[PDB]
């Protein structure tokens, strides 16, 4: 910014597009340095009561893997239902 | 002391903490090379500017190598590099004798102030070099005034190794060098046409290893070792062998010294570090002495390299493409000489 | 209570589709220029 | 026991993949040290070979020597298409590490635990 | 607590016991984590079948090799556990195979399977010493061109035992035996007290 | 088809270990005691092997251990005494097994406390 | 959802005017002289550079930089050797090893971070429990040799005492949020 | 010198290192900076020492001032109370 | 009739349902050889039937692509040949036998 | 063949690759990169560290694309530890993920560019990601190499004043992309050097593990964040810009739409972060808020062990991948019970991508090389790990 209007209208029309509008600078538009105190959330987990961690510890309730096949008419089934097709976009579908 | 632990390479302890105040030269390089290798602590008195003795830096480890700002006509400074070593070495040397330095004080004069400190501080052994067949009466300036050295440095400091080494031959060295780049000069010449001046060349590395074996070996007290090499040569095939490794051509031409001389006083008026010198041509053509003495290589635990064997790499340098891949196989050997 | 969120309504909304103008002069127009030139400098 | 064969059923057949390699390399050693510039002499060289085709000398067992000469013929792949430096090279030879001595008074002189 | 969905680990059981059933020369285990990931656990022989059979059926096409890696568990007497993980794009579901390989059993190559193998089966031999036959060009591709030793195998030091430093006496590069300054400080950390029956 | 070998899987030839570190090295099975603070038992359930101790030299500079032996912090943890065997053999490293000890059964019983004549 | 780019729609087919646009396209370098223009656009904005001794680029308060050890305001500094900043150091960067000290208080006798080592993740600065070693602001400490990079208790103290006013601004302004 | 009398020994070579350079070393030392400060005269069997600031300082800690000899000395700052 | 199919490399095949029923009755005959009660014979041959029956049944390729699904119909094209070179690549691989070897014990141990 | 090969130290090289080149002419008959020059050892250091402790690793495998690399680590840990990160969080994760994926993208594009000789370009769009990295340091400290997503949750949370911060950021950035839209999509000389060059047909892409831009330049639908929404990817819309004809041209065209389509996704992010906690709440996973560990017992113990010692995830393996922007990252970890891995195989978008270097790059100039390198984004940390 801070450029006569003429190198501005230069600028504008051999870029074909109002530069001005966004310049890449940055000037007394960023977040202000010293924002504001922040006092955060506490989640969840947090009551007092009815907080009993045997009842939120998913990381050793986990078993060891199932197993099938070990070693020590049907109809044929598939790893997955078959992908379904990717719909082409509508706000742009092409370029 | 410092009692020695480790496997033995980098990064380990030996406990030889050396004052070394030419580490900057030739055989310098090699002597801090072993030393860090071994691990030792190692203080290198530097004068030039820290760029150039940056190639030190990578040779030993951390906190092993200290560089101390240092100039020979200032005693203070000879004083604090010996304060905490307990070894000092000294290489001080030069071939030109300098506006502001003379051979007396690159070989007598700095040398015994070095030592004279050192004792001073309490320094276990002083390992002093000078050149070999150096006679108080040896036609070089050089030659003699070394001599000269070798004795008062022993009333500075008693029972100091006197190590004293040939012409060495290595990577960086004049010997083999200063020949093979006789070839900018069409001629070669070769005072007797290069007869009568047998010389034995031993490489730097044997000798650094031989210096670096003193520093830690209570055998050596006064002794004067000469590391001398494993094969003589006449001059003749030396200077025809190192063309031929550098495949160029070998026109031996004799020249009367006496105006050869004359020729070293020419480019010895170089204001750039006199490529020949007066001292050096007499040097040259000062044939090697026999080896009659308190041995070195071997006597100190290194066996002599052969020239042959690394010529190679040190005149490397001087071929041209079309030879850059020859090897040593394909060119012939030159013959020793008993004499 | 004071954590860093959008504002209140939402943010504005922003362009992510490519913005480049079709700006030129039309083919026969532009054509004529040059012939123009040639058409007068040889004279 | 009950071993499967890798390439080759018995020592003998396995024999016979080494000394394809051995040939290998001595016909290479003499390229090398005029391709990389090395500083060494083939006869050198082709001792060093022998030495390695040797430190592994022991092995008995069929399946063990096959893959030794299939890493073996890959180290030379990396030596003849070039990939592998001097400094590659050089280090078989070992240069510039101090040799140790074996001798039990020279270890009890400088090593806590030999 | 991470939601599960059990139709996933319900379909992908069922397709375990279908490839099991169509290879059953080969496949020992077929199990799924309860993370619903399957992992068909197949005899070394069956490396070349099984892949196949997933690359190029119509109910179970796993077109794309995700990754091939070897675990190494020292125990065991086949020490690595060379596991290929692939995925469906047609049918959005990832599997994985899992061999057993011994240091000097080799495995056969699938780069005719797949092509992708072509390099992580050259990093699965430099790095663990499986190899691979009939594999087009198996050489080191991460470790140094003169590394002596497979890195990854649990029996290899991390330092190693060779360093590199510049040395002027030889003007080169120069190999010594590692020699740290300060060791790795290998903190302890495993506690004495369990965590839940698994 | 198979081939017969009743050597010893050594493959100490292949494994890519210096040589002095594969015929100066000891490494012994033992399954970790507990160090009395704690009173767990779960690091007293695999064997491990661990390569005998070697140099740990002051460092000049700054004062840190340093060590010159690569396979010192190495231990390898093996399920049982049969496995951890088998790889000293293979790879040539010499072994001096140690039984496991456990803690033999002992009789309480909260009534004894109060005993007549104890 | 998805979007074709490079998907020709359609084929348009040659109209004379739709020739002449486009062979005028290739003989004129119509496109060409289209990218021109946007370059000769930029030489005329303000260049984004700034003087850098004279101006700095800005950090914000989370700024990790340069390692120092904190004092309590008396002058008793904060560490008190629970050394699990360095177990959770990835790199194993500090060193410490203490001893009850003469007031029979516990303190480190050496606290190394080998700054080399270290690769500036900031945990030690999350986990030290008195929060006394913290990732302080500066970033400029770069060293002529590598054994001035190694930093001993007494660098780190210094550096602790140099920026102590900022490190506790920041600290100030952070914590919070931790 | 330093806070823990580290001191080369006269003969020993790290004195090298400091040649020509300057041995960093702290002049404030906390063994005597903490002693400055007064004892802390509460009028509780038991106080707290949260460190002063909170969050901000060191993990909580009460102390026990009963034994009437002596005075109670955080763990942390190592600020002393007396009842 | 379309102009070309999403992927680069494959091309639009003209008779495309020509081209899948030869190569569908193609795989059920070469499977009429695996063993009776072979598992991949049963399971394999009730999947290339119901593909062929719903291409028999379905003159219109858009549709025919919505019924097998298969995306293009170009790709089911490729799908079936691949499996119908896997058919005979099993034949010979003889996978319905039995395990080849059962695992070394503990070799699925993972907790280790 | 003359063989030739591309050294390191030359730039087109990414500082490290050594590809020996058979010069047959100036066309290049076979290529046969020597990668390794960057191994570090990551994946056999990871096994003597702790999972907090090897979360730094990940940010340094693919070194453009910091956060959505320690996002698949994160994903990792998680799903063997069967805990799910607070809702702000994920979309904390999603938010800083297409942040990353702006950054690789410019990345690529600016640097491809570099090699081809357009210089302009990258020093537009590189101020436009210090903007960016700004937005990285703010949250966690660091310009790169954050840490900041961490294997439960995210470590802090955001500044008061990044989610404006990033608004006016997203908001001007789409003309930047305009700009270079302009200077280097329809230039000539671009397309001829682009177009046409190392085109990959779509089965033999699948074939040979692509799975990225380069699985989506040849038109396979295939994105890991629609197909197996990972964190919130079901709650945000937006298209992938499948190209049709895979060559070079088509995946830089695809490259600058994921640019255009992370842009949609970052303002929803920002239009919709729910109020909440920014790391899942269970002491034993993530660590205990500073002022609880300094007045509560039990978050002191919780911090003491976590740091010291770590989670110790339950025994178990996983493969987890997620679309970094390179393409698929996956970590393959093996867990025992204790509180290191045991193994992680980092699966890179790069080592398959560089495989295909001599299949693509078939019947091609040695420039045309450079352009081969170019589009498969291949940053040789992940590759060499
Ligand atoms: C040449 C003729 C003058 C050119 C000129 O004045 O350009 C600036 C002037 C304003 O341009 P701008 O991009 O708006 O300037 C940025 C600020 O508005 C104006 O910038 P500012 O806010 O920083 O204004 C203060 C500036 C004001 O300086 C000027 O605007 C005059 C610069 C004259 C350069 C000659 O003075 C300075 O900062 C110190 C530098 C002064 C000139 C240094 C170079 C002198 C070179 C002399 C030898 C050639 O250009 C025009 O008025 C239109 C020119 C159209 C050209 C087609
Ligand atoms: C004052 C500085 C002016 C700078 C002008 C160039 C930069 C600005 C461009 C702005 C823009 O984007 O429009 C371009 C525009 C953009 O058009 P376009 O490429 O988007 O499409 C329009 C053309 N059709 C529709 C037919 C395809 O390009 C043109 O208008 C055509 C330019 C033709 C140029 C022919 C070569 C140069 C002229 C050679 C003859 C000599 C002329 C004089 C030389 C100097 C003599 C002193
Ligand atoms: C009667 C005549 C009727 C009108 C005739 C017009 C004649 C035009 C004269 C030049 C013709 C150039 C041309 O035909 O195009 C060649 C090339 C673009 O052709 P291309 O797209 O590769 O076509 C492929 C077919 N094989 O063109 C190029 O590659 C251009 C590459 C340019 C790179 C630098 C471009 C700089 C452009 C700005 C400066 C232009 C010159 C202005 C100053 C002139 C002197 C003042
Ligand atoms: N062929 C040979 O090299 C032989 C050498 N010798 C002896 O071995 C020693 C080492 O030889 P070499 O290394 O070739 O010698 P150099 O020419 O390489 O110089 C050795 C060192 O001495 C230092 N030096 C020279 N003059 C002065 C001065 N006036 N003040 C301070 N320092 C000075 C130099 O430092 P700087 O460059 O920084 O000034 C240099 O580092 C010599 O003293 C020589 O007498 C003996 C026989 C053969
Ligand atoms: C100069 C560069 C030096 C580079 C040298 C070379 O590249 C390195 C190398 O030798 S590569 C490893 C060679 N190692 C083998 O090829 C296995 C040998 N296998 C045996 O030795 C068996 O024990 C056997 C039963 C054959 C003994 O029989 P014999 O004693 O050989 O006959
Ligand atoms: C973006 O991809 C890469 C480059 O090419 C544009 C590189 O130049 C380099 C290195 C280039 C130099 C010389 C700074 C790296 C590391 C890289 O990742
Ligand atoms: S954590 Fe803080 S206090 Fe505990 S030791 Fe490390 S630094 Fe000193
Ligand atoms: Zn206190």
């Amino acid at each position: 910014a801070s450029a006569t209007r003429v190198i501005q209208k230069l600028r504008n029309w051999a870029s074909g597009q109002d530069l001005q509008a966004k310049l890449q600078l940055r000037y007394q538009e960023i977040a202000k340095r010293t924002q504001p105190p922040p006092k955060l959330p506490v989640g969840p987990s947090h009551k007092l009561s009815n907080n009993y961690y045997c009842t939120r510890d998913g990381r050793r309730e986990v078993v060891p893997p199932s197993i099938i096949m070990s070693s020590q008419e049907k109809k044929a089934v598939t790893p997955a239902p078959p992908m379904k097709r990717w719909e082409l976009s509508k706000d742009q579908p092409y370029l | 002391a410092v009692i020695p632990h480790g496997k033995g390479g980098r990064s380990s302890v030996s406990g030889v903490v050396a004052t070394v105040f030419g580490a900057t030269g030739f055989l310098g390089r090699y002597v801090v090379n072993h030393l860090g290798r071994m691990g030792s602590q190692v203080i290198i008195p530097y004068r030039c500017d820290v760029y150039d003795i940056m190639h030190l830096r990578l040779m030993g480890d951390l906190g092993q190598l200290t560089f101390l700002e240092w100039d020979a006509r200032d005693k203070d400074s000879i004083r604090k590099a010996v304060q905490h070593s307990n070894v000092v070495i000294n290489l001080i040397g030069r071939e030109w004798e300098t506006r502001n330095f003379d051979f007396e004080d690159v070989f007598v004069n700095i040398p015994r102030a070095i030592a004279q400190a050192s004792k001073e501080a309490g320094v276990e052994r002083f390992i002093h070099v000078s050149h070999l067949n150096a006679s108080m009466k040896s036609s070089s300036k050089s030659l003699r005034s070394k001599a000269v050295g070798e004795k008062e440095v022993r009333s500075v400091f008693p029972e100091a190794i006197i190590i004293r080494p040939s012409d060495i031959f290595g990577r960086e060295d004049r010997f083999l060098n200063h020949f093979a780049n006789y070839r900018w000069f069409l001629a070669v010449p070769l005072v007797s046409l290069g007869f009568k001046t047998v010389k034995q060349p031993v490489y730097v590395a044997d000798v650094s290893k031989g210096i670096v074996n003193a520093t830690k070996d209570p055998d050596a007290v006064g002794k004067t070792f000469a590391f001398t090499g494993p094969n003589r040569y006449l001059l003749f095939h030396l200077v025809k062998y190192i063309f031929g490794m550098t495949h160029r051509t070998f026109i031996p031409y004799p020249l009367p010294l006496f105006v050869y001389s004359w020729i070293g006083k020419l480019f010895g008026l170089s204001p750039f570090e006199p490529w020949t010198t007066k001292d050096k041509v007499e040097r040259i053509h000062i044939s090697d002495v026999m080896p009659t003495d308190l041995p070195g290589l071997e006597d100190l635990g290194v066996q002599p390299t052969p020239l042959e064997l690394k010529s190679i790499e040190v005149l490397r340098r001087h071929r041209t493409y079309r030879w850059l891949s020859s090897e040593i196989e394909e060119t012939k050997p030159a013959k020793t000489v008993n004499y | 209570v004071k954590q860093d969120m959008p504002p209140p309504g939402g943010y504005g909304p922003i362009d992510y589709k490519r913005n480049l103008p079709r700006r030129g002069l039309s083919g026969y127009s532009m054509f004529a220029v040059g012939i123009g030139a040639l058409i007068f400098g040889y004279w | 026991t009950s071993v499967k064969p890798i390439f080759s059923r018995d020592l003998n057949e396995a024999k016979r993949r080494v000394r394809e390699l051995y040939r290998a390399w001595y016909r290479e050693v003499p390229n090398t040290v005029h391709l990389m510039q090395l500083d060494i002499t083939v006869k050198q060289g082709r001792d060093k070979v022998r030495e390695m085709f040797m430190k592994n000398a022991h092995v008995t067992d069929p399946r063990v020597v096959d893959l030794l000469v299939i890493k073996g013929k890959m180290e030379l792949q990396e030596t003849i298409k070039v990939w592998k430096q001097r400094t590659h090279v050089m280090r078989f030879f070992h240069e510039t590490e101090t040799p140790r001595p074996k001798d039990f008074l020279s270890k009890f002189y400088m090593g806590h635990d030999p | 607590v991470r939601p599960r969905s059990d139709v996933t680990h319900k379909q992908l059981s069922a397709f375990g016991e279908y490839v099991a059933e169509i290879l059953p020369k080969y496949v020992q285990q077929v199990q799924v984590s309860c993370l619903d990931e399957l992992e068909i656990c197949i005899h070394p022989d069956g490396v070349i079948p099984t892949l196949t059979f997933l690359r190029d059926h119509t109910n179970a096409q796993f077109k794309s090799l995700a990754d091939l890696t070897a675990v190494d568990v020292p125990t065991r007497q086949n020490r690595f556990e060379i596991v290929y993980n692939l995925l469906s794009l047609r049918f959005n579901s990832r599997i994985r195979v899992k061999t057993y390989a011994d240091e000097l059993t080799p495995i056969d190559s699938i780069v005719s399977v797949h092509i992708a193998a072509n390099w992580y089966e050259r990093e699965v031999w430099d790095m663990f010493g499986v190899f691979f036959f009939n594999h087009p060009d198996l050489r080191r591709i991460l470790t140094d061109y003169g590394f002596e030793g497979h890195p990854f195998r649990k029996d290899f030091p991390l330092t190693g035992y060779v360093e590199l430093r510049y040395d002027d006496e030889v003007k080169r590069v120069v190999a010594e035996p590692v020699e740290l300054a300060q060791e790795f400080r290998k903190f302890d950390l495993n506690s004495p007290w369990e965590a839940f029956p698994a | 088809q198979l081939i017969t070998v009743d050597e010893k899987l050594d493959i100490t030839t292949l494994t890519g270990v210096p040589e002095e570190h594969i015929k100066t090295r000891k490494v012994r099975i033992f399954v970790p005691a507990r160090n009395n603070m704690q009173s767990g038992v779960n690091n007293t359930k695999k064997w491990k092997m661990e390569f005998d101790t070697r140099e740990r030299w002051e460092n000049p500079l700054m004062g840190w251990a340093s060590t010159a032996d690569p396979l010192s912090n190495m231990v390898l943890t093996f399920s049982a005494k049969e496995d951890a065997i088998a790889f000293a053999e293979k790879n040539g490293w010499s072994y001096d097994v140690e039984e496991k000890k456990v803690p033999k059964p002992k009789s309480k019983s909260y009534g004894a406390n109060f005993s007549w004549n104890k | 959802t998805y979007k074709y780019v490079n998907k020709k729609e359609q084929e348009s087919e040659v109209d004379m005017k739709s020739a002449t646009d486009n062979a005028a396209r290739i003989l004129m370098w119509t496109e060409l002289i289209r990218g021109l223009g946007m370059t000769l656009s930029y030489l005329f904005r303000e260049p984004a550079t700034i003087n850098y001794p004279f101006e700095k680029g800005p950090l914000s308060p989370r700024f990790r930089g340069e390692h120092a050890l904190r004092r309590y305001p008396s002058g008793e500094e904060r560490c008190i050797a629970c050394k699990l900043c360095e177990a959770i150091c990835p790199a194993q960067a500090i060193t410490i090893e203490a001893e009850p000290r003469a007031d029979g208080s516990r303190r480190t006798t050496r606290y190394d971070i080998d700054m080399t080592k270290c690769i500036y993740c900031g945990f030690c600065q999350e986990a030290c429990p008195v929060d006394a070693i913290v990732e302080g602001p500066n970033f400029e400490f770069s060293t002529e040799t590598h054994e001035e990079l190694l930093y001993n208790k007494e660098k780190l103290l210094n550096n602790g005492d140099k920026w102590e006013a900022e490190i506790a601004a920041n600290i100030q302004a952070d914590y919070l949020y931790r | 010198i330093t806070h823990t009398g580290q001191v080369y020994d006269e003969k020993d070579y790290r004195r090298v290192r400091f040649v020509d350079r300057q041995k960093e070393v702290n002049e404030n030392f906390a063994i005597d900076l903490i002693a400055q400060q007064p004892v802390n005269e509460v009028e509780h069997r038991i106080i707290a020492c949260d460190g002063g600031g909170g969050a901000l300082g060191h993990p909580k800690v009460y102390i026990n001032l009963d034994k009437e000899t002596k005075t109670g000395t955080c763990g942390y700052c190592g600020l002393q109370f007396k009842q | 009739l379309k102009k070309t199919t999403g992927l680069v490399g494959l091309a639009v095949c003209d008779t495309p349902h020509e081209r899948l029923t030869i190569l569908y009755t193609k795989t059920l005959d070469i499977l009429k050889h695996f063993p009776k009660h072979a598992a991949y014979r049963k399971y394999t041959e009730q999947i290339t039937n119901e593909k062929l029956d719903m291409v028999k049944a379905e003159p219109d390729v858009k549709k025919l692509e919505a019924l097998l699904q298969g995306g293009e119909v170009e790709e089911v094209i490729l799908q079936a040949e691949k499996e119908l070179s896997l058919a005979r690549k099993m034949l010979k691989w003889k996978p319905w036998e039995p395990l080849v070897e059962e695992p070394p014990a503990n070799q699925w141990k993972w907790p280790i | 063949n003359m063989t030739l090969n591309f050294g390191p130290q030359h730039p087109a090289a990414h500082g490290v690759l050594r590809l020996v080149l058979e010069l047959s002419g100036e066309m290049v008959r076979k290529c046969d990169p020597h990668i390794g020059l960057l191994h570090r050892g990551t994946e056999k250091l990871i096994e003597y560290k702790t999972y907090l402790q090897a979360l730094p690793y990940f940010d340094r495998l693919d070194y453009v694309s910091m956060m959505c690399n320690e996002q698949a680590y994160s994903i990792a840990v998680e799903k063997l530890l069967n805990i799910q990160p607070p809702p702000r969080a994920q979309w904390i994760r999603v938010l800083f993920g297409e942040i990353t994926r702006i950054l690789n993208h410019i990345m690529a594009v600016t640097t491809h560019a570099l090699d081809i000789g357009a210089m302009t370009p990258f020093f537009w769009m590189f101020e436009e990601r210090e903007k960016m990295f700004e937005f990285y340091e703010r949250v966690s400290g660091a310009r790169m190499h954050a840490a900041y997503i961490r294997p439960g949750g995210v470590h802090q949370d955001l500044p008061l004043g990044l989610l404006d911060d990033i608004y006016e950021f997203s908001k001007n950035f789409s003309l930047r992309i305009d700009e270079v839209e302009e200077m280097l999509t329809n230039n000539r000389i671009w397309r001829n050097r682009t177009v046409d060059i190392g085109v990959v047909t779509a089965e033999d892409a699948l074939n040979y593990g692509f799975s990225g831009v380069m699985l989506r330049g040849s038109g396979i639908q295939w994105d890991l964040r629609k197909t197996q929404p990972y964190d919130v990817y079901d709650q945000v819309e937006f298209d992938v810009p499948i190209g049709s004809r895979g060559d070079c041209y088509d995946r830089y065209l695809c490259r600058v739409e994921e640019m255009r389509q992370s842009l949609r996704i970052i303002e929803q992010c920002l239009n919709k972060m729910p109020p909440g906690e920014i790391k899942v709440d269970d002491a034993k996973v993530s660590p205990p808020k500073r002022a609880e560990m300094k007045t509560s017992m039990e978050s002191l113990i919780h911090h003491f062990k976590l740091y010291t010692e770590g989670y110790q995830v339950p025994p178990g393996a996983t493969y987890t991948a997620i679309e970094a922007p390179k393409g698929e990252f996956g970590v393959y970890l093996v867990s025992d019970g204790s509180s290191r891995p045991y193994r992680c195989k980092i699966k890179a978008p790069g080592f398959a991508h560089l495989a295909g270097l001599d299949k693509m790059s078939k019947g091609h100039m040695l420039a045309d090389v450079v352009a081969i390198i170019g589009t498969q984004d291949i940053v040789f940390g992940e590759i060499d790990r």
